[PDB]
């Protein structure tokens, strides 16, 4: 019951800085790399009293891969896993895919094969990237093509980071987001999305962090990925493996875009002045104020909702909680999936990061939802791309890499064909 | 005074790699002017169907430009489309055979055969050069030493190529020798989609300085016979190594040609001819006193349907443009 | 590892270049003798991107200091930091350019640029993987304008893929220190727009304006102006010199700041720029830096940005700071001031933040901006050009070096075309 | 959080403004250096409403000190509290107004107000939510009268919802310190009544009268008068600066003190105003303060309230005190003195009490009053205006700045209309 991870781009490796911080903390694994069957999913034993992740960090720019090599997590990570490039993709989908992409995939794809044969219970994959720069967009679509044709049958958990609706770190990333989604549609088995201003807004309102940096964001993002894989790492009343997400949330093979959320997002001082049970955290995860993307669920409908709980949670009260969700009319499921609910329970609760921002709670929920609410984000992301594409803005960089007018049109009609499915299933 | 830029279309037969793959013959024609692709008519001035020959295309496409450019105006003929479509076949072909050869040597024979029909006192000073754009460098084809020429404006601010080996020719047989010398010097690599993949934008200029000894009215006609490269998707071609760097400057120029065509078609302000050096020498063709006619060679296969339909959008967007002749 | 070969040409380019090495050497804690004495080990991480390791823990910059007047090298050599440079890099002629573009481009620098090109090859082949060429020159005079564009042509010829970075100090009619300014400027930009990918249009008139209004200096020497221009050079390369929450390479700045290949003429800025009196009466918070960055008067070019619109801007921040407050300020400066931003681009801002501020200061920022208002610098230079060119004054001194009148015509057409295209997207 | 941007214009407005910052800084326990050293933490609660936080636990007031004479800023800068202000806020010309309304409004201040408006935008956008603009100016002279009303027009134009608070120091014929008093006064109030929502009509004649009768001072300097006017400014804003049993915002004062939009000309007061000898012979109880508040001679305007009637009055109290004794005194002062209160309004009194008295004093109060008797200040100014306007004396100095005679006619009509409407509700 293993699952190997890869981390592409600045956003991916920055997630790995905090995501593996809480994985090794949950299993008592110090940064030195030592202190039974729980840690085998994400840590392999090396001889006697030592552990190594099944992790790969790739970034064509050498800026932050070496930062881990000189940071505090030097002994934990095997130094050959920390793969680095020579020059930067520089916010170009084509540069990370054809020029600089094609010089290092021969190293990392065959290295990912090495971890496969080292493992036996490889369930699937979980990649970490963003649609902002060329690394997270170009190199992943290149690698996903060669990883899909290599294995195919195995699953892939895509934890992408959108560009926000109005907030944004760059100008060219609509070209990156529309081009990487043209290839990611037919390859990724599950596409989990994250937004920038939403997670800024969540910790400001609920957690009361008025001035967060990116390291504060990646703590709870790793908690979200840690929650879905906690059922594999620990025992519970009703465990769910990675294969449940493909069978429960993907009604059709093209609409495979869930939405992640987490609760209770509560600070240290508010935990004492607020009681936590399954009912209020369940209703807290469905409201738009706590969704990880800037899309309101009332505009659309929930096709499916996988509720993954942690900590001491009995199995009879969850049935009462989901009953209140079904009768509440502000959120409504589709008629084609009336029993749109899956429950998962784990006895081991979440762990608090030392020096972090989140507070320790006896129970927590990590709810995944496949819905039509993401079609609004696709439309406004596709709409803003049309103004730059109409004037041929920033096209001379991509076609200078080797592309042409054609694949931009294929990326446009593919997005319309994707939205053609969302308006179809929204009936 | 003012004329319309003449857009035409041509299709080849399905090649060996296309019929072996089992590509469907999606080409459907409603007359000799419109083609129906994906249930959409794409209108052109003359749609040369798949069964057309070399002589059939030349008699309707570039037969009129011989008389236009020798009247005193300038001409420009140039092919567009993805790789393996037949741009090198339609323009050059095989110059030894009368039937297999393309539009370029037929233009050569028609001008000289036309001039012999004229009176002896009509003097004709015909100088010809041949050069290409390779890695964004103006590589001369009739000369090897000159690596990169410089773009210069004429007396009335119109861009030309300075230092080009404008060889004064006398007979048409000498012109065929110049093309064979330049055809060998053209950078042509091998690819799975196109074995004869022209990796450069070859321009073959015919400057016919013509003046009558009796009337003394001097005239000049520039005829730019250009053969562009193909807009090659790297996924289909698999360009790696040196040819990958060639694909950069090729699609950069073709996209830049798409930029000025998209800029001029909408009636924009600037029309960036200075975006690329390929667009510079075409500035007299696009926004000058030339009766520019353009054909596009398109592949009829459904495998290349994406790049094919984009060629038609480039064509129909170019249809709304009018030249100030 | 994304190395950078530095070029300095002309008296102004050598002066801003000389002070530029003074600033970043203090950022890395490098002695004037070249020995490293920095406190933090992160300074020695990416020290290779501007220096080369030598024996005895000594370092030497990859600075190719070019000129035609030997007196400029003596001032740099006798300066506080002259001893750190390699003595071999000082390639210099005997006779000055005399403020003639054609001399440095055809006769004086054409024989010297062949010797300089071998040194560029020496520093490039010693690199692991060079990213771009950081050049510093003024368009006033003959050395920086004429020989500099010639040197850019050869490097662009041999390296058609690297990032050709230039800092073109171009003056205005408000400060006309030389009668031959338009011919030096109009002919230099004829080569820059065709070859280069970055052109930081800095003006002396704006630079003096900073010293009086926001810096509040009584006697601004040229060295005070060199300190400000050096701050912009250290700001744009701060991402690829230290770890940061968002590391944007110069290629990653060029991809966002260049929506079309010719539209690569920028307008730099820097903050906090506080006087000695206003030090304690100013908060170091992030919104205070942002309002000083986008201040119309705090631009280092004569063109006010309110007269046009930004195609795309960048803000390279330095020091520890929350990303959320940076994103809100990048958000707010396009909501209310949407008239100063073109709306056919949805998001005109680029962000970046390093985890190491400047030495002595707690926080800092650096601005890049490609505005449609910048065309008036080219418009007024064309007015000065056509004013002197209509009667052909002082053109015969260019004919002696083989330069023809058509080259002035081709430069003016390419100059005027540059004015029209910024007027299109305004 | 209901922030307040402060404006100071003219010599008198800068003097009362300079002493105003002296008083409230001592209420908050703020050093002249700006560092906070207060005993109670409640002083630092709403410190943002007049100050901005700075590094090193330093604070700076949001004081935009405007003038046309640079000598006024030197006196404020060299004063006991000049070092706390930001040096950037001191926007000032070179030549004084010369006691001409048209100079400051059209020629002298019109070029300077554009620079001042950018500083108003700087302090406003840094705020969270500004409530109103607290302006201080005298209607005598050209700077406060002419440039001040121009500045009020631009701020009222950009901010048509905020509370435009002004403290118009208007003299009487009993103290005629300038021959051009009526033209400066008549033209200034032409703009104030159309734009502003508060006009605290303070008179120098009444201010000197306080010093002799109830304060019993031998040599009342202007600084003694500035201490009294500062007490009124600190009194009206005491609700929104500290916790209180009834917190009335300036909008909550404007809603009660303005029964019709033009009737917004007030008459301030303050108590306890005791001499040095009468300190021990006076009880600090609440009824003793109330009789001093409503005392006809203890008003800061030349118009006695007995000659007319109060439309609506307010009493902002300070310090610990029972609400019942306050309500009885507010009740009793309208029962027996009902002739001095219009009865078509049932209750003409507004009450408010803070839980923090002034520094050094145990209890205090502050009076606001919109009386029909206030019209005689406008009547006598109209008599002086028509006396000089009937033969058009000294009008030609206003024609040089483009001001026409019809603008004097429009001001006089709006002036005389203001006199008639207070006569209506008398
Ligand atoms: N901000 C600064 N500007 C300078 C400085 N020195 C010169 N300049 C400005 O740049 C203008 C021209 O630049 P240069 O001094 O380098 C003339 P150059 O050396 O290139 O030619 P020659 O000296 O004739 O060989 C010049 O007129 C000044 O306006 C300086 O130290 N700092
Ligand atoms: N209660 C006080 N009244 C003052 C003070 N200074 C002046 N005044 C009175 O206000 C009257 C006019 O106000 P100003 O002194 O400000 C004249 P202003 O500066 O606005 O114009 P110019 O000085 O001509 O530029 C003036 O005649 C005095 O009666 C003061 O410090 N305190
Ligand atoms: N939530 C979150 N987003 C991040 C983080 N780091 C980067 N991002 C986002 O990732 C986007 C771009 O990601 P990348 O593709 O990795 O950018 P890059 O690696 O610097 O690409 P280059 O410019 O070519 O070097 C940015 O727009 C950010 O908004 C992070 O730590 N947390
Ligand atoms: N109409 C046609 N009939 C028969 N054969 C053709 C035709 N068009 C092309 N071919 C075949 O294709 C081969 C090469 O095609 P060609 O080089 O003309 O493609 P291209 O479009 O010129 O490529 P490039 O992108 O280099 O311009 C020729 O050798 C020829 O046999």
């Amino acid at each position: 019951r293993e699952c190997i991870s890869i981390h592409v781009g600045q956003a991916g490796v920055q997630i790995g800085n905090a995501c593996w911080e809480l994985y090794c903390l949950e299993h008592g694994i110090q940064p030195d790399g030592q202190m039974d069957d729980s840690f085998n999913t994400f840590f392999s034993e090396t001889g006697a009293g030592k552990h190594v992740p099944r992790a790969v960090f790739v970034d064509l720019e050498p800026t932050v891969i070496d930062e881990v090599r000189t940071g505090t997590y030097r002994q934990l990570f095997h130094p050959e896993q920390l793969i680095t490039g020579k020059e930067d993709a520089a916010n170009n989908y084509a540069r990370g895919h054809y020029t600089i992409g094609k010089e290092i995939i021969d190293l990392v794809l065959d290295r990912i094969r090495k971890l496969a044969d080292q493992c036996t219970g490889l369930q699937g994959f979980l990649v970490f990237h963003s649609f902002g720069g060329g690394t997270g967009s170009g190199f992943t679509s290149l690698l996903m093509e060669r990883l899909s044709v290599d294995y195919g049958k195995k699953s892939k958990l895509e934890f992408s980071i959108y560009p926000a609706p109005q907030v944004s770190t760059a100008v060219v990333e609509p070209y990156n987001s529309i081009l990487t989604t043209h290839t990611t549609l037919e390859h990724s088995d599950c596409a989990f999305m994250v937004d920038n201003e939403a997670i800024y807004d969540i910790c400001r309102r609920n957690l009361d962090i008025e001035r967060p940096t990116y390291t504060n964001l990646n703590r709870l993002i790793g908690q979200i990925v840690s929650s879905i894989t906690a059922s594999l790492r620990f025992d519970g009343a009703l465990n769910v493996d990675l294969t449940e997400f493909q069978t429960n949330l993907v009604p059709y093979p093209r609409i495979h875009f869930p939405l992640a959320t987490y609760a209770p997002v509560i600070s240290a001082e508010k935990a004492y002045h607020e009681q936590l049970s399954v009912a209020e955290i369940t209703n807290a995860c469905f409201e738009p104020a706590n969704q990880m993307v800037k899309c309101d669920p009332r505009h659309g409908k929930y096709m499916a909702c996988c509720l993954l709980y942690r900590g001491d949670v009995v199995p009879k009260d969850v049935n009462a909680a989901i009953a209140t969700i079904k009768t509440k009319r502000t959120i409504q499921f589709v008629d084609w999936c009336p029993t749109g609910f899956k429950v998962g329970i784990n006895y081991q609760p979440p762990t608090v990061v030392p020096g972090g921002d989140l507070a320790k709670v006896q129970r927590a929920v990590c709810m995944l939802s496949n819905t039509t609410a993401i079609a609004e984000a696709w439309a406004r992301l596709d709409h803003k791309f049309d103004l730059m594409y109409a004037k041929r803005a920033f096209v001379h960089w991509y076609v200078g890499e080797g592309m042409e007018e054609g694949e931009f049109s294929e990326a446009r009609e593919d997005m319309a064909a994707l939205e053609k499915d969302y308006e179809e299933v929204g009936v | 005074a003012e004329c319309n830029i003449k857009v035409m279309c041509r299709f080849r037969p399905l090649n060996e790699s296309e019929v072996n793959r089992g590509d469907k013959y999606i080409a459907k024609f409603q007359g000799e002017d419109t083609v129906v692709i994906a249930s959409k008519p794409y209108a052109f001035d003359r749609v040369f169907q798949s069964s057309t020959s070399q002589e059939q295309v030349y008699n309707d496409c570039a037969k009129k430009i011989v008389k236009d450019v020798l009247e005193g105006y300038n001409g420009t003929i140039f092919a567009y489309g993805q790789t393996s479509s037949g741009k090198t076949h339609t323009m050059e072909g095989k110059l030894h055979d009368p039937e297999g050869m393309g539009i370029i040597p037929r233009i050569v024979q028609d001008i000289f055969n036309y001039i012999y029909s004229m009176d002896e006192n009509l003097e004709f000073h015909i100088k010809v050069s041949y050069f290409e754009i390779y890695l964004d460098k103006i590589r001369d084809l009739l000369d090897v030493s000159k690596t990169n020429l410089s773009v210069h404006e004429d007396k009335n601010r119109v861009p030309y190529v300075k230092g080009c080996t404008e060889r004064f020719v006398c007979s048409p047989d000498e012109v065929m020798d110049t093309i064979d010398e330049g055809k060998s010097n053209r950078h042509v690599a091998v690819t799975n989609m196109n074995e004869h993949s022209s990796r450069s934008h070859s321009i073959f200029l015919i400057n016919v300085k013509q003046e009558n000894t009796q009337t003394e009215q001097k005239l000049s006609g520039k005829l730019y016979l250009v053969d562009l490269a193909g807009s090659a998707k790297v996924s289909k071609t698999g360009a790696e190594g040196a040819v990958l760097d060639e694909a950069k400057n090729i699609n950069k120029s073709l996209s830049a040609l798409g930029n000025v065509i998209s800029a001029l078609a909408e009636g924009s302000t600037y029309v960036p001819y200075r975006d690329s050096k390929m667009t510079r020498i075409l500035q007299d063709s696009l926004g000058g006193n030339c009766r520019t006619t353009i054909v596009i060679c398109c592949s009829p296969s459904s495998y290349n349907e994406s790049e094919t339909k984009s060629t038609l959008l480039f064509g129909q967007r170019a249809k709304t443009i009018k030249n100030t002749v | 590892m994304r190395e950078i070969v530095h070029i300095q040409a002309g008296q102004c380019g050598n002066q801003i270049g000389a002070k530029f090495w003074e600033v970043i050497s203090d950022e890395h804690g490098i002695d004037p003798t070249g020995s490293y004495h920095g406190d933090s080990d992160l300074q020695l991480e990416r020290i290779n991107v501007y220096y080369n390791e030598a024996a005895g823990n000594k370092y030497v910059p990859r600075a190719i200091l070019v000129d035609l007047e030997p007196g400029t090298m003596d001032s740099v050599r006798s300066g506080p930091f002259g001893q750190i440079f390699r003595p071999d890099n000082f390639v210099f002629g005997q006779s000055g350019a005399g403020n003639n573009w054609a001399k440095g481009h055809y006769t004086e620098g054409a024989e010297l640029v062949d010797s300089v090109l071998d040194v560029v090859r020496k520093e490039s082949e010693s690199c692991d993987c060079l990213q771009g060429f950081q050049l510093t020159h003024s368009l006033g005079g003959g050395t920086g304008s004429g020989m500099g564009t010639l040197l850019i042509s050869k490097i662009r010829e041999e390296y058609p893929d690297r990032i050709m970075n230039t800092f073109s100090v171009m003056p205005s009619p408000k400060v006309s220190d030389t009668v031959v300014e338009p011919y030096n400027a109009t002919l230099s930009v004829h080569q820059l727009v065709e070859n280069t990918d970055e052109t930081y249009s800095i003006d002396n008139e704006a630079l003096y304006d900073i010293c009086f209004r926001t810096l509040k200096l009584t006697t601004p020497t040229y060295g005070d102006l060199n300190h400000l221009v050096s701050a912009t050079m250290s700001g744009v390369t701060t991402c690829l010199r230290f770890p940061g929450q968002l590391n944007a390479d110069l290629r990653k700045l060029a991809v966002n700041m260049v929506p079309f290949p010719r539209l690569h003429f920028f307008m730099p800025g820097f903050a906090p720029l506080t006087s000695r009196g206003s030090q304690q009466y100013r908060a170091l918070t992030v919104p205070e830096l942002t309002q000083q960055m986008f201040d119309s008067k705090n631009m280092m070019a004569a063109c006010d940005p309110r007269h046009g619109r930004y195609l795309t801007v960048a803000a390279i921040f330095r020091g520890r700071m929350s990303m959320k407050e940076v994103d809100e300020q990048m958000l707010n400066v396009q909501n209310k001031n949407s008239s100063y931003f073109v709306e056919w681009i949805p998001n005109n801002v680029k962000t970046a933040v390093c985890d190491i501020p400047p030495r002595g200061l707690k926080m800092s920022a650096t601005f890049i901006g490609n505005s449609t208002a910048i065309q008036e610098l080219f418009k007024r230079i064309s007015e000065q050009f056509t004013a002197m060119f209509r009667r052909k004054a002082f053109l015969h001194w260019y004919t002696g070096e083989g330069m023809d009148e058509m080259e002035f015509t081709e430069a003016e057409s390419n100059m005027n075309d540059l004015v029209s295209e910024y007027q299109q997207y305004q």
